[PDB]
RNA sequence: CGACUCUUAGCGGUGGAUCACUCGGCUCGUGCGUCGAUGAAGAACGCAGCUAGCUGCGAGAAUUAAUGUGAAUUGCAGGUUGAUCAUCGACACUUCGAACGCACUUGCGGCCCCGGGUUCCUCCCGGGGCUACGCCUGUCUGAGCGUCGCU
RNA sequence: CCCAUACCCGGCCGUCGCUGGCAGUCGGCAGAGCGAGAAAGAGAGGGACGCUACGCCGCGACGAGUAGGAGGGCCGCUGCGGUGAGCCUUGAAGCCUAGGGCGCGGGCCCGGGUGGAGCCGCCGCAGGUGCAGAUCUUGGUGGUAGUAGCAAAUAUUCAAACGAGAACUUUGAAGGCCGAAGUGGAGAAGGGUUCCAUGUGAACAGCAGUUGAACAUGGGUCAGUCGGUCCUGA
RNA sequence: GCCGGGCGUGGAAUGCGAGUGCCUAGUGGGCCACUUUUGGUAAGCAGAACUGGCGCUGCGGGAUGAACCGAACGCCGGGU
RNA sequence: GAAACACGGACCAAGGAGUCUAACACGUGCGCGAGUCGGGGGCUACGAAAGCCGCCGUGGCGCAAUGAAGGUGAAGGCCGGCCGGCCGAGGUGGGAUCCCGAGGCCUUCCAGUCCGCCGAGGGCGCACCACCGGCCCGUCUCGCCCGCCG
RNA sequence: CGCGACCUCAGAUCAGACGUGGCGACCCGCUGAAUUUAAGCAUAUUAGUCAGCGGAGGAAAAGAAACUAACCAGGAUUCCCUCAGUAACGGCGAGUGAACAGGGAAGAGCCCAGCGCCGAAUCCCCGCCCCGCGGCGGGGCGCGGGAAAUGUGGCGUACGGAAGACCCACUCCCCGGCGCGGGGGCCCAAGUCCUUCUGAUCGAGGCCCAGCCCGUGGACGGUGUGAGGCCGGUAGCGGCCCCCGGCGCGCCGGGCCCGGGUCUUCCCGGAGUCGGGUUGCUUGGGAAUGCAGCCCAAAGCGGGUGGUAAACUCCAUCUAAGGCUAAAUACCGGCACGAGACCGAUAGUCAACAAGUACCGUAAGGGAAAGUUGAAAAGAACUUUGAAGAGAGAGUUCAAGAGGGCGUGAAACCGUUAAGAGGUAAACGGGUGGGGUCCGCGCAGUCCGCCCGGAGGAUUCAACCCGGCGGCGCGGUCCGGCCGUGCCGGCGGGGCGGAUCCCCGCUCUCGGCGGGGGACCGCCCCCCGGCCGGCGACCGGCCGCCGCCGGGCGC
């Protein structure tokens, strides 16, 4: 709100007496706005309480290792089909989830070629689902240049660009990503993890140098290596019924004793 | 009114600070304007280095820092005298000169004289007019290999 | 998507420029498509509509296969008056109902020196798009 | 059963909340970064066929020329060798205003030159151009028992 | 003999405690158990339900509350990132409701009516986010109340005309008043078209109006001699 | 003061899981009664001690009632 | 101490009051860990985003304290003849957990092993607490000695 | 006296110029408070801030050390990070508060006076000639006028400079004319295709084999709801046409003789200023940081600084009292644009609208309220009652239940209709009862398995056969792949990493330095070989068992 809002008037309380409510009022005159109550958040006109300032802390900073952590967790969830289904991506006919296509697709230069590719990869149904979600927003966002909303589609990750971006930017939902300059705001839209991604072969072979294996640090980051797991065997179903544990267990007391 | 236990804080907010708050929302726009002006300058002086003239090797004062080495403002006049470079020509071939520097030591003097020898050898000088290659100018073939150098020229590695 | 940083996409700015466009810009906004028989004859998609042009209404209550010439182009109201497209008022006089040009297909043009030079230009630059792409 | 009074509902009034709209704001950013004695900013008064405000304009007065555009403008009348819009480089731009002949009543001048008026013979009338303060370079005319020189 | 929200028995809700129990749904690769007062081994040579484990289940005890503290809200508002192959001109938001219900509650879901173009669920994010009060702010409306009131300066009456319409206009007559220090005739200051004519009766003229200083159309101010202009005064 | 060793019928009753550290709001006007008690003729007065109340608290009773007597409260049925 | 002969309030709608910034403290969640952090600067529609840069960690805070300051600046013991070898990072009490095991855990009877379980007692003892020593800096008291370019 | 110089000083409507006023967000110079905080208050603080005054610019100001430092030293200004809430100041209370170094952004340096040399070698103006002539400039010619010796110009400025001599080295730039990417305009893809909703479709369904068509265009807006394909646009290193300067090339008229090194001989600096005293303000600056007034008032191996007053003595460091200078930087005004987790008509600017308007005040000043018919006026012809306002019909439209302050149309309040009730004001809690209102669409009341009974009807069961698929295998250990956040082996191959140890280059053939190998170590990758394990975060073929499905038979 502007710094002058509600203060451009010259008002003054009438003081006690005169049987009014002791709020600053507009000075004299032969108009309606004469002795009406000017300043103060409760008056018509006048300030709002605590005028919002521009020097509010808008931006936030996150630790660089925490940013790199999230991109590792985002990519690692893009390889689990149960997590990509749960994101709503219609991927029930994709041949293999970490979808990798040959580097020929970077040479594409016409949207007609790109849509034909998505049909062959059985990923068109995801884009066909984006069309079905094209509706207008609800609320004041419509009068603020946010009229139409839709669904996120598959994300295409390329290594280098020879026209693939021009060939795909017209398809709704598709977001192009350069493998080097990966973005967490586009790999995990809405904060939820599990966005369906499509890799090119040249981009797929560059991930072991952007993050490295556990026995080999990253070659493209100065000093970075994948985060360590807090537990190796997360399958606690296979753990509990393992013999090593069952021998060390008392008998399950499962007789209910009601009052 | 101080509560149980804390620090005695003295916030310097007793003036009218709110009238003189400088916000940094133009920061990304400034970084763009700077870069565009930096590239526009590099194109204007295209074959010459982008960083500018060479700076000399320089110690730091103030015993906290005298184990390190910086890039000075310019070469001293005696460093140019020993290197055989006229003080009014060195700026025309990209050698920063400042007449204020003195040289108390010989190794600092000798380290910079040795540095100008290494630069004068790496310098590809174009003829004043391509029709008439003059004396100190480079041979015709290496002008074909002369490209702009990025980063600080002959960087100072401590 | 649009990438030109100097072209706005603001809703309020586009509506303001539309409802306050000067006359010579009103002319362009009030363009109509040509009929199929004219579209491959001049190789031109659409054209600003003049005062005496044969016309078919395609949308609305007055749609049909009747041909009618324009009688006036009321540029201030963003609307055109077609000769037989009228309704009865209360006191028995007829009034021209206004039709928006976008909801109108041109079946015959009012050719003249200035009009022809427009058609050829819209056709000249149309071929550039097919000789540069192919 | 009345009348009156109270409660609830339907309908109708009063009133203009809510909701939905938004050619307006607010904030951030970018580029540029330009007033005036060649009369500025501001003010006044005028200007349309029918027009009060707003807007535009200046006695060439909702505009002229020029160029681009290419058939309207429109509330009602009237009337392509370029209508209308836009641009805007030519021209024009009333009275106040730093405001400038002196005053601020629009009141009194002065000078010069033209036209009626003469037949330059003084007037009178009209028209045109001048007539502010400070200051700079230069010019002209001067002042001084200032310093001198020659007769 | 009577009865409290006390005490006893029972139901239900919640909280707390047991830092309780449940991964054993161990099935023709089967064997159906760990309620048992007593440190420790049913040791080898075709079959309901369940277990959002942040879930489900079992026992006990307990429940006042201002100022204040904390937790949980599948309470509510507005916008944003995701998501619902969500809803919607075969009717969205909003509003109305003697309709049907849910929840301890905040609230919510249906039905009906009205309306005419947008809206909501869920996972996160953000806040100018929830009103009965502040002699609160702005707007609107009551009771009072068809009430107080329309009482300073003597005074009106008859007939006619116009007109839809006359206590109030106009004409005539009568009776009165101002009574020349005027309720008369003219100016300065100030007002600024109120002047004049025609027309109208919405509003205004605190009743009325055929009238008006209202409203709508038009009209109207003529100078050598009257002033300004000139002169000087404080 | 140090080592080393031996002694457990856990050495009165009753009851009960304890210890410990951070951060911390509100409050800092009180009032009443039994008993003790100071000033005062006295006061529904002024000032203390001890405990319990009221304040923060409804409920049964005292016709009525901040404080007395009984008794303290989740929502109900029966009993007393 | 309010139903008060205390004050505000006729009625309805809408608006209407613990906010933002900075600093600090403690709690909590996450990443890394004797380190940690690019916030400033560079480099390559949404995007003013994101990514990268350690020969961009300058620098911040932390890793060392103490004194006004000059300054100084964080274990020792034994053996052999002030030197040479060796042992070399305190102790006591209480301590969750772990360890040992005197023994003791059924089908016709004994002998009879492996595993599992239990346990008197005995141990190493985390964190933390109490205490006793030790070390560094300031200061005081009492002394004996050493060292060398002046 | 006269006449003429010159110096001072006047007058001109003299010839030609220039200044004034505005805006003021940012900037520079002054002036300069008090609320407030200190729980009082006077110093302090607020604050060198508001108000006041002056002056600018597209930026301003600052700026090439009379500097910082004490290092092995840095090297104009400005800005950012840090220094640092630090040193310091302070009723040492409240509070206040820099700098250097270091890292970045940017980076650029220069000119006089003086001292001297050159014959004033210099400049302005008038007249003529040529060239261009909307930035009146260039060249030439004038015994044409003036300025200037009371000092113009060239050389030259502390980094030293000059002159001479001696070697060395090129002799080519700058002015005045002519020719050979940015702003505006106009254009550029593809459905109004079939059925069906609607007042109107941009809705719904479809368009097979091309699951319509375009797509470098699926931003947005318009259009009778919701539009990639109707229109404007959007995309494009798309097209075309004007205008502006740019960039060199060539010609002419010009100014244009210029440097470096060694040697010798000469020369060299800014005064009522510095500094001192004192007074007042200011500062973190404390025996006075800065500024100013008054008094005193310099020096020249001097002067200033060296954060405690003073003397002495060494060092270090600059060179004051004259001048110019881009960039990085600031910008709530202006012009022109873009955007938003912002507001959505009591909000957001006071102002979404004939808003700084109406209106108020003598004036300075104060200062509102006020958005929405419908897709389209189709804005209700005509009949009828009335003087008319107003009605009744009719009509328009999807709708008048949208009728000109007209979207939706809440509450208070009011009218009317319907129902109920009525002497302790009303209203309320608990408990029932009665009456209404609607609803249950209650009005002959449950299905679900299995078994039995009798009536029926199929292509029908089990079991075998072929085919396909799946599950599992302790196949006691099948074969083969594949991988390892396992390891070893190496007459291995490489890439790096390492504070592990001959060649080239450089400054004083041998020593020193910098660079490049090479060796070693570590790590990773690869070629293998061998094991270990997994494939239940990850596999294939056989074999067997089992299940399912399909088709045969079976009837």
């Amino acid at each position: 709100v502007s710094e002058l809002a509600g203060h451009q008037t010259s008002a003054e309380s009438w003081g006690t007496g005169r049987a009014v409510a002791r709020i600053p009022r507009v000075r004299g005159g032969g108009t309606h706005r004469s002795g009406q109550g000017a300043f103060g958040n409760m008056c018509r006109g006048g300030r709002m309480f605590a005028p919002t300032k521009t020097w509010r802390r808008w931006h936030r900073r996150v630790n660089t290792t925490q940013k790199r952590y999230a991109i590792c967790s985002a990519l690692a969830a893009s390889a689990l089909p149960a997590l990509v289904m749960s994101k709503g991506h219609r991927i029930e006919e994709v041949p293999e989830l970490p979808l990798v296509v040959e580097d020929k697709v970077e040479g594409y230069k016409k949207t007609k070629e790109a849509v034909l590719l998505l049909k062959k990869l059985k990923a068109w149904n995801d884009i066909k689902k984006v069309y079905a979600s094209q509706r207008m927003r609800a609320g004041k966002g419509k009068m603020r240049n946010r009229r139409r909303i839709q669904r996120r589609g598959p994300c295409v990750i390329y290594n280098e660009d020879n026209g693939i971006v021009k060939a795909f930017r017209n398809i709704p939902g598709i977001t192009l990503l350069n493998v080097t300059k990966l973005n967490i705001l586009k790999l995990a839209p809405g904060g939820h993890v599990g966005r369906f991604c499509i890799w090119t072969e040249s981009a797929f072979r560059k991930l072991d140098d952007l993050y490295g294996t556990w026995r080999k640090a990253a070659s493209l980051k100065s000093n970075y290596n994948l985060p360590m797991h807090k537990m190796l065997n997360t399958d606690l179903s296979r753990i509990l019924k393992s013999p090593e544990i069952q021998r060390a267990l008392r008998a399950p007391r499962k007789k209910i004793h009601r009052r | 009114a101080p509560s149980r236990n804390g620090m005695i804080l003295k916030p310097h907010f007793h003036k009218d600070w709110q009238r003189r708050v400088a916000t940094w929302f133009n920061q990304p726009a400034r970084k763009i304007r700077r870069r565009k002006a930096r590239q526009a300058r590099a194109r204007r002086i295209a074959p010459r280095p982008a960083a500018g003239p060479i700076r000399p090797i320089v110690r730091c004062p103030t015993v906290r820092y005298h184990t390190k080495v910086r890039a000075g403002r310019g070469f001293s006049l005696e460093e140019l005298r020993v290197a055989g470079i006229h003080k009014k020509v060195a700026r025309t071939i990209g050698i920063s000169v400042d007449p204020r520097r003195r040289n108390k030591s010989t190794e600092s003097l000798q380290a910079n004289v040795q540095r100008l020898k290494e630069y004068r050898s790496k310098l590809v000088l174009f003829p004043r007019k391509p029709s008439a290659p003059k004396k100190g100018d480079s041979s015709a073939e290496e002008l074909k290999l002369a490209t702009q150098l990025t980063g600080p020229v002959m960087p100072i590695r401590n | 998507m649009k990438f030109n940083p100097f072209v706005t996409s603001d809703r309020s700015k586009n509506r303001k420029r539309h409802f306050n466009a000067p006359s010579h810009i009103r002319r362009k906004i009030m363009s109509s498509p040509l009929s199929k028989e004219l579209r491959q004859k001049y190789n031109v998609r659409s054209m600003p509509i003049r005062k005496d042009d044969e016309v078919q209404v395609v949308r609305g209550h007055y749609k049909g296969q009747q041909i009618g010439k324009v009688v006036q182009v009321y540029r201030k109201k963003y609307v055109i008056y077609i000769e037989r497209v009228q309704r009865e008022k209360a006191n028995g006089t007829t009034v021209h109902v206004g039709i928006h040009p976008s909801k109108v297909v041109i079946t015959r043009l009012k050719l003249d020196k200035d009009r022809k030079k427009i058609l050829e230009r819209k056709a000249k630059s149309r071929q550039v798009g097919k000789e540069k792409g192919k």
